[PDB]
């Protein structure tokens, strides 16, 4: 949307290493990557 | 007649399974036979 | 936490098996899964290794692993030690690379080098102490460039 | 019992001069004839 | 549905350098079935032009327009020829959709919105969505122009197809904050479904029509003249005739050799023979065999499969180590006492193609292989089935063979291992032409391969509609 | 910590044991047949509708993905059958169905058999022979040893 | 009567009925031997002559 | 061998027969009984 | 423990050792057992019907005979010289052109053709299905599904494909009278017990 | 009616992958089928119509050697080289082109049953039976009705 | 030890004296046997034809 | 002599019957028991 | 005829040598081979009249 909504979480995980932490947080937050690239996009003079 | 050549001049009696070494056993009756059908499938074969 | 670990050797250990195990105190070695009591299955790399798989595979298994450092061996147990955050401990490197003064050292598994004979250790039966390299920043991320533009 | 004569480099089978010329024409009409199985795909 | 628009934003971001507009297809199984659905690996295609020219290759002709040459030294061009063909193929993105699916609702569950002219409902085990390009030269399109595609398998094969411009475009051309190219994209969504088929109509596929496409924009121009349409037909038929001359290249070699020699056949395969038999029914067979080969002869044939290891691109080399090494020097004493032991020679054992022909119920094996040794005792060769076990046909009287050895030399073998011998001969065929039409794939790297050749390769990738997917 | 070291002093069995008596048996001796969609639980029909209709004549859910290799590493299992709302009898003893030819004499099971249609105890092999094993328990143009 | 089952026929699946999932008398796939007229469905069903 | 009967009237005469019915297995017919090789169920884990 | 679930069995040889002591009705509910009936843990009877069997029946693992192939072909076709005459097929998709005018032709020629495997497999009886001598054996691997060896481009090549209808199933594992006692089954459900 | 005359004889394969169901293993199985068109089902050879009638045996209840041994010359001379090919359980070889028994959807145990089994309305009934499918969902269907 | 198979009894002098205890429905693959049936070295049951 | 009987009827009344059910050798119309004439297999090799 | 009625009885052809038969004939040989498992001991071998 025009403005920017947060979500927060508190997660637990088995996983301490962060490179897969971030591997798999990726994977299930895709949708909101696509969302920041598409905001670079449709709205250039805003920089997230 | 002597249709064939050989290099040797006398024959020898083959033993073993046919699968051990390759042999032309054919009766004259299958022979013939053979040809016929063959002659037919060609028949079956602007 | 679970500051000690013990593993248990179910192959009985001859004196040659205790006296290399005792040369290899202070080495750094993984364990998978952080428990009170292992078996000597567990101990080390040789339960991931297999290389037509790649080299990624297993460094991404390695990098989540837990790491030890192993104290003294008694009959059919070894004592593996955690170390913890911001304390002070003597290790061990098994791998051929050379540590200066000031370095800050990555773990990784273990590369080809020249010999090819690599000082297979402890192969019992036909498991094996397949410990990882600890190597320092600058080859580590070396590696994983190179690797990276592969 | 039966004989059979073993193989070499150097028996050989003769063929008869009418089988020949019957292969022979059987070559030349099939030369000739031009019943190319591409020309049939593309009709 | 991404790959046809990331292919469609890729063909426009290139439309400048390269002139190729972005054709959308759907393939289902009336082009291929579910384990090459699911285990494709490449999508590959190729423009060819009106007069059978392809766009990979040099503008005005190229040196390959030479016949082609029956030296293993040369092999047919060697390195050069095999990466002039290998630059004519261009790669093209694809997904596959394993699970069966009715293709306007799947639309509709995307993104997209779908207005076709007439609602039928299209229903597909599978679906393949890839995007060809074919190639505008100028701003101008001919219909006589044909496209290729390629689909290949892990392993290695492949399998083409190709249809002319003209099946393409006869109803297509015949008529003519911040907004995000993606959402417009899907929006404007579809509206034609056409299905196409190749030339000899043996494969349906569907293409698909969006009206965001920058195809629409560009409002060039489109002709068939029926000259060109003639010369490309033309070139069509010089292409799929490449085997069938060269069966008959080889069975006029054989009426050649048969009328040289005078009909005298010498042993060549080693079987145990009787003076006391009708060996002139035996030529009468033969005559049958011989016309039931010609009968029933294909692509599939022993000698296509013998000429393409030759086409690869070690052939030539290969070829020539194996020159210098049959005729090396003998060793000098000193070098058999102090220096390197020598290499071995060819083994024993070789490895042939054959076409089995047998007469009595008229059947023709052709891709059959088989290992071939000579015995020691006589230097005939027995002729083995690839398990190990000795083949019985050279012992059946209804039964004649055509083998084709590594090295392009041919023998046409009778009951009792009477044979006629000769070699192929290659000239007949343009280089380009032998070359193009049996060239093999060979695989650039994807995911899940060693970068290191030669390497025991993993589990093969597949996507699965039996299996909930794998992430 | 008190550390213990045994020898035994025969060269025999020198102690042998027997199951005296028998208190309760722990499962329930039930008809309950063993749940597949559990234990391959990656496992769909190609056609979803056909898929869905299966999934709901039985009593069973919706399919899961398996451990990551990593997670399977870092966890000792899933254990996705929960516990029942009450438990009146023992352990479900969950029976596991092999299908038959409605022909098999029922003679056989009369006695005790393997369930499998051949005999494969290889206290009946030559020992380390891994062959003769092969053969006892595959191969069918020989006899069963059993039947 | 006896070839479907009358009593839980009551769906269709896939867009068949239940009947044609029972037994083969029902599946359009099936064709009797002697034909007189081609079948009013032949959705992947091909005829080659 | 578990105790297994067709119907409920083979069930039945064996419930109702003396000790040591479990361990006998006869057919009618289409139908049969298959009786337990041990008395497990006919007395071990009950008279306990 | 072991114990099975609707065993048919052989009606040419039955018999009854318990006449004096039950009797039930002349229904085929009765004829053909359908359920099985245990004791439980405290000795309830049970039952255990197919309908309680569909949790495995229906998975499609069942269903599924890429193992049971791969395992097939790589075993081998049999080297036994008894197996050799079972290997011996022919199928080739001929046209259907001039099909009807050409079937003279295919009888012109006095060869004699090799029974499939699957029409060997029906000459066994049912006791001597089990046997060793039932060559066929090695290709009864699935209930559901039918595997053979074959001729295709002169090698041994491996062929299957489904059993599509119940009635496929061999004489040995499914006999006549066995379908016949079903069939009876299907009309005592209909109320057609007595036909018209 | 002479008037609507149609055409001469015909055969025709048909191809079918089996339901979403069945499909699900083996999905690359397309079946193969063979019906006649403009033809007849015969039970006696025509004698007077002999000269205008030739045989198509295509299929396991539709292949009599008899009649097709009266109506054809070669077919005879075949029976008679082969006197066990005189036989209706099946076992008479069909062309080649019609030959694909693995592929049919009636195979060797049906002729086998229809040789033998009483000219009677419940052995039409068990044919008709032995005609249920092996799907998974006939599979729910025939056990929810207790078949 | 030594066991027939296969004989016939004399029908014209038939008997029984477990008529109570056996019965056999009426069927001649049951009134002519062809086969005996014999114990193992356990006690389980053996055939031959 | 030893145990045999052409009947698996035959069989099962022997595996019901009590001590010395496999000495004794009766008949039905067309199918006969014949008695082994010394207990091997009902108690001498099995009493152990 | 003779192979027919090995292959129905399932028995192999004589392989045979004249000092192979030679030792046949004057002492015998244990020509038939042990099992793959043996569970009930020897095969005590019926022999018919």
């Amino acid at each position: 949307g025009p403005e920017t909504r947060p979500g927060i979480y508190v997660l637990t995980s088995s996983i301490a290493h962060w490179q897969t932490l971030v591997d798999v947080a990726r994977g299930k937050f895709a949708r909101e990557r696509c969302s920041f690239v598409n905001r670079r996009i449709t709205r250039p003079r805003q920089i997230p | 007649m002597s249709l064939l050549h050989t290099f040797w001049r006398l024959p020898v009696a083959v033993f073993f399974e046919p699968h051990e070494e390759n042999v032309l056993r054919c009766p004259e009756r299958v022979l013939r036979r053979l040809l016929e059908d063959a002659a037919v499938t060609m028949r079956g074969g602007d | 936490m679970e500051a000690n670990i013990f593993c248990t050797f179910d192959h009985k250990l001859s004196i040659a098996d205790v006296g290399k195990l005792t040369k290899l105190v202070a080495a750094v070695v993984p364990i998978p899964q952080r428990l009170h009591l292992i078996k000597h299955y567990q101990l080390g790399l040789h339960q991931f290794v297999d290389h037509t798989r790649g080299y990624v595979r297993l460094r991404g298994l390695l990098r989540n692993m837990t790491l030890t450092l192993m104290r003294r061996v008694e009959g059919n147990q070894i004592l593996l030690h955690v170390p913890t955050h911001g304390l002070l401990y003597t290790v061990l490197n098994t791998g051929p690379v050379t540590w200066e003064k000031g370095d800050a050292l990555c773990v990784l598994p273990p590369l080809f080098h020249g010999p090819l004979a690599r000082e297979n250790l402890l192969t019992l039966g036909q498991w094996e102490l397949v410990l990882p390299w600890i190597v320092p920043m600058p080859l580590a991320l070396e590696i994983n460039q190179r690797l990276l533009i592969m | 019992v039966a004989v059979f004569f073993e193989p070499h480099e150097e028996n050989v089978l003769r063929c008869p001069e009418r089988v020949l010329r019957r292969l022979l024409e059987d070559a030349a009409v099939t030369m000739r004839g031009g019943g190319w199985r591409e020309d049939v795909l593309m009709d | 549905m991404e790959t046809h628009l990331y292919s469609d934003l890729a063909f426009e971001a290139r439309f400048a350098d390269d002139e190729q507009l972005p054709l959308h297809l759907v393939l289902d199984q009336e082009v291929l079935s579910n384990e090459e659905a699911e285990t494709l690996r490449y999508v590959y295609y190729r423009n060819v032009d009106s007069a059978g020219r392809s766009t990979g290759r040099a503008p005005g002709g190229d040196e390959d327009d030479a016949p082609a040459s029956d030296d293993a030294e040369d092999a047919v061009g060697g390195d050069r020829a095999f990466d002039r063909e290998r630059r004519t193929w261009q790669r093209a993105c694809f997904r596959v959709l394993p699970r069966p699916l009715e293709l306007l609702d799947y639309l509709r569950q995307s993104g997209l919105t779908v207005t076709l002219e007439k609602e039928q409902r299209v229903r597909m085990f599978y679906a393949v969505f890839t995007t060809l390009g074919l190639r505008c030269p100028d701003n101008r399109l001919s219909g006589a122009q044909t496209l290729h595609l390629r689909l290949v398998w892990p392993d290695g094969s492949y399998r083409d197809w190709e249809f002319l411009a003209r099946d393409l475009l006869r109803e297509e051309m015949e008529a003519n904050d911040e907004v995000a190219r993606t959402d417009e994209w899907k929006g404007a969504g579809v509206s034609r479904l056409r299905e196409v088929w190749d030339v000899q109509h043996r494969v349906r596929l569907r293409v698909l029509w969006y009206v965001n496409s920058f195809w629409r924009s560009r409002e060039l121009s489109y002709d068939d003249h029926e000259v060109e349409l003639y010369r490309a037909l033309d070139a069509y038929r010089a292409r799929i005739a490449v085997e069938y001359v060269l069966i008959r290249a080889v069975r006029d070699e054989i009426y050649a050799v048969l009328r040289r020699d005078g009909g005298a056949l010498p042993q060549r395969f080693a079987c145990h023979v009787s003076r006391n038999m009708s060996w002139r029914v035996v030529w009468e067979l033969c005559r049958h065999a011989l016309a039931l080969w010609m009968d029933w002869a294909d692509v599939r044939s022993c000698i296509i499969k013998a000429l393409t290891p030759r086409l690869s691109r070690g052939a030539a080399a290969a070829a020539q180590r194996a020159r210098r090494q049959r005729e090396r020097s003998a060793p000098k004493p000193q070098e058999l006492l102090f220096g390197p032991r020598n290499e071995s020679g060819p083994p024993a054992e070789q490895t042939w193609y054959a076409d089995v022909v047998r007469c009595v119920r008229a059947q023709v094996d052709l891709g059959v292989e088989v290992r071939a040794a000579r015995c020691p005792r006589t230097g005939l060769w027995i002729v083995r089935d690839r398990r190990g076990r000795l083949r019985r046909w050279l012992s059946q009287p209804e039964v004649c063979v055509l083998y084709v050895t590594p090295d392009l030399d041919f023998y046409w073998v009778l009951p009792g291992g009477f044979a006629v011998s000769s070699r192929v001969t290659l000239h007949g065929l343009a280089q380009r032409a032998l070359r193009d039409r049996f060239q093999n794939f060979e695989a650039v790297l994807a995911r899940g391969m060693h970068v290191e050749a030669g390497r025991q390769e993993p589990e093969t990738p597949r996507v699965s509609g039996r299996r909930l997917p794998f992430d | 910590t008190q550390n213990i070291n045994t020898v035994d002093m025969g060269l025999g069995y020198t102690s042998n044991t027997c199951v005296a008596y028998v208190n309760r048996v722990r499962t329930d001796m039930g008809v309950r047949v063993q749940d597949l969609f559990r234990v391959f639980p990656m496992n769909v029909y190609r056609h979803d509708e056909v898929d869905r209709w299966i999934r709901h004549a039985a009593g069973v859910e919706r399919p899961q993905l398996l451990d990551t290799e990593t997670i399977s590493m870092l966890t000792f299992g899933s254990m996705s059958e929960r516990n029942a709302a009450a438990t009146v009898h023992g352990q479900k003893a969950a029976c596991e169905l092999i299908l038959t030819p409605v022909t098999m004499d029922v003679n056989y099971f009369k006695i005790p058999n393997n369930p499998r249609g051949r005999a494969s105890c290889m206290l009946a092999v030559d020992p380390y022979d891994t062959e003769a094993a092969t053969k006892a328990i595959y191969d069918h143009r020989e006899a069963d040893a059993q039947t | 009567r006896i070839s479907a089952l009358p009593g839980l026929n009551n769906g269709q699946l896939a867009e068949e009925p239940l009947s044609a999932y029972v037994n083969a008398l029902h599946d359009h796939r099936l064709w009797p031997p002697f034909v007189t007229h081609l079948p009013r469905n032949m959705e992947g069903v091909q005829v080659v002559a | 061998p578990i105790l297994s009967t067709t119907t409920l009237a083979l069930m039945e005469t064996k419930l109702k027969g003396g000790a040591g019915a479990f361990a006998t297995s006869e057919t009618h017919f289409g139908n049969y009984v298959v009786g337990e090789i041990i008395p497990l169920q006919q007395s071990m884990l009950f008279n306990s | 423990f072991f114990f099975p679930v609707g065993l048919y069995l052989p009606e040419d040889r039955g018999y009854t050792t318990v006449e004096s002591k039950v009797k039930l009705n002349d229904t085929v509910r009765n004829a053909l057992p359908t359920t099985a009936y245990l004791l439980n843990r405290d000795r309830a009877v049970q039952k255990i019907d197919f309908v309680d069997a569909l949790k495995t029946l229906c998975h499609p693992v069942l269903h599924e005979p890429a193992p049971c192939l791969q395992t097939f072909t790589e075993r081998g076709p049999p080297s036994e010289p008894a197996m050799q005459r079972l290997l011996e097929c022919r199928f080739q998709q001929e046209p259907m052109g001039g099909a009807a005018r050409r079937i003279p032709h295919f009888y012109r020629v006095r060869r004699e053709v090799p029974r499939t495997v699957n029409e060997m497999k029906q000459d066994f009886v049912v006791t001597d299905f089990y046997k060793v001598g039932n060559i066929t054996l090695y290709t009864e691997l699935h209930p559901f599904f039918d595997f053979t060896h074959c001729q295709e481009n002169s090698e041994t090549v491996a062929l299957c494909t489904p059993r599509i209808v119940i009635g496929n199933l061999p004489d040995g594992l499914a006999p006549g009278p066995f379908h016949e006692l079903r069939t009876w089954e299907i009309m005592e459900h209909m109320r057609l017990r007595p036909p018209p | 009616a002479v008037q609507f005359v149609g055409e001469h004889v015909k055969v025709l394969e048909v191809r079918a992958p089996l339901d979403h169901a069945q499909r699900q293993g083996l999905p690359d199985f397309i079946s193969r089928q063979h019906v006649l068109y403009n033809g007849c089902c015969v039970v006696t050879a025509p004698k007077t119509l002999i000269e205008y009638s030739l045989p198509v045996p295509f299929h396991r209840f539709y292949s009599n050697p008899t009649i097709c041994a009266a109506l054809s010359d070669d077919i005879k001379r075949y029976v008679t080289e082969f006197p066990h090919y005189h036989r209706h359980d099946g076992g008479f070889p069909l062309p080649t082109a019609f030959a694909h028994e693995y592929h049919n959807w009636l195979r060797s145990p049906f002729s086998r049953y229809s040789a033998t089994c009483p000219n009677v309305l419940h052995s039409v009934m068990t044919l008709a039976a032995m005609l249920y499918k092996i799907s998974p969902v006939s599979l729910v269907l025939q056990t929810k009705a207790h078949i």
